[PDB]
């Protein structure tokens, strides 16, 4: 008369839904703060050995 | 930069994992209520000092001690969240006060080397008393004395 099993099985359904692309999206957002902070490395070297250079 | 980008991606899983346990807490302690107050339901076998000496025992156990017991674990998760987001915070400080101070210094270093570059070359004229060469040499004293001054 109660259906406490089937309320269970939605909350967890919906509930793993979001575990899963947190994990997946926090990932590819370090990947991509690692990627800019190389840029921002070469982007000085280049400009610097220009500079000395000039 | 690895490092730097590992922090980020472990202060956003942390920022949603707590959010996803609060709301299981939320969903936890209902099912509590529910098992205890449709269990205490079941003491109609005998009469009603079987339903009252069920009702009290359901109601003094469970909003004496055990919800609030939850509710101090809870406390202690939140506060144990709020130590490790200021430890990546100060993490974070760090690296970019490192960074700060290595760039800094490779800008410092290339000061000195376009003189002493430019020394090289004057150098090749072949010609020692040329004044061009001793008033870069001059110039190059008073850079190496105010680099040691600095160190």
């Amino acid at each position: 008369v109660i259906p406490w099993q089937t309320f269970d099985e939605t909350i967890k359904e919906l509930s793993r839904f979001k575990q899963e692309y947190s994990q997946a999206a926090s990932v590819l957002v370090g990947d991509i703060k690692t990627l800019l902070m190389d840029s921002q490395d070469k982007y000085f070297e280049a400009t610097q050995t220009v500079y000395e250079w000039c | 930069n690895n490092a730097s980008g590992k922090l980020l991606a472990l202060d956003s899983q942390l920022t949603n994992d707590f959010s996803e346990k609060s709301s299981y807490f939320q969903s936890q302690v209902d099912k509590i209520r529910k098992e205890a107050y449709a269990g205490a339901a079941a003491g109609v076998v005998a009469g009603p000092f079987g339903l009252i000496i069920s009702y009290s025992i359901a109601a003094g156990v469970v909003e004496g001690k055990l919800i609030p017991e939850l509710k101090n674990k809870l406390k202690s998760v939140q506060n144990f969240f709020t130590t490790l987001s200021n430890t990546v915070k100060q993490a974070n400080k760090d690296i970019d006060a490192a960074k700060l101070k290595l760039t800094t210094e490779i800008v410092a270093i290339g000061e000195i080397k376009t003189e002493t570059e430019t020394t090289r070359f004057y150098v090749d004229y072949d010609d020692l008393m040329l004044s061009l060469l001793k008033e870069a040499a001059k110039k190059m004293i008073n850079t190496c004395n105010e680099y040691q001054k600095r160190h």
